[PDB]
Parts: structure tokens; sequence; C-alpha cells
């Protein structure tokens, strides 16, 4: 593709891969505040079990 | 800054960033993010002999 032609399919490229990264990031963030949780409970068991 | 020149009729398309052929790469060549403006007329009636 000609220069103007190509940087059309390469921003769609972009937004769609640069998307898909903060997708999976944020659910990593809320998985990672569900662990935090569960190994919260897990120190709280240890010093009181 | 005005750059002139004379060059065929099917030639005409070959002033614009992009593109390519024998004028485009070997006479004049504009850059990809080029800014201006291209004007062009017929000039059989002065330069043709």
């Amino acid at each position: 593709l000609d220069k103007p032609e190509a940087e059309v399919q390469i921003d769609r490229l972009i937004t769609g891969r640069l998307q898909s990264l903060q997708t999976y990031v944020t659910q990593q963030l809320i998985r990672a505040a569900e662990i935090r949780a569960s190994a919260n409970l897990a120190a709280t068991k240890m010093s009181e079990c | 800054y005005a750059d002139s020149f004379v060059i065929r009729g099917d030639e005409v398309r070959q002033i614009a960033p992009g593109q390519t052929g024998n004028i485009a790469d070997y006479n004049y060549k504009l850059p990809d993010d080029f800014t201006g403006c291209v004007i062009a007329w017929n000039s059989n009636k002065l330069d043709s002999k």
C-alpha cells in the first residue's frame, strides 16, 4: 500500500493491539485484588490458628 | 517555496506524496509528509513545437 493508505490499515492494528494490552492489564489488576485479599486471610490464620 | 518545472500530462500524477515513477524517483521527489499545494496547467500552446 501507498503511505496514506497504509497508515489507515496500520492505525487500526495499533489501536486494536494497544486496546488488547489495556484489557489485559485491567483484568490483572482486578485479579490481583482478589489474590491480595486471600493472602491477607492466610496471614491472619497463620497468626490466629 | 515555489518549485517550477515542465513534464508530460501523464506524469502529472507523479507530483504527489507517496507516489513513484521515473519523475517521482529520478527527477523530483516529494516527502510523504509534504505540506503544500500542487498547481499545473496545459502549456501545449506555448511549449510545443
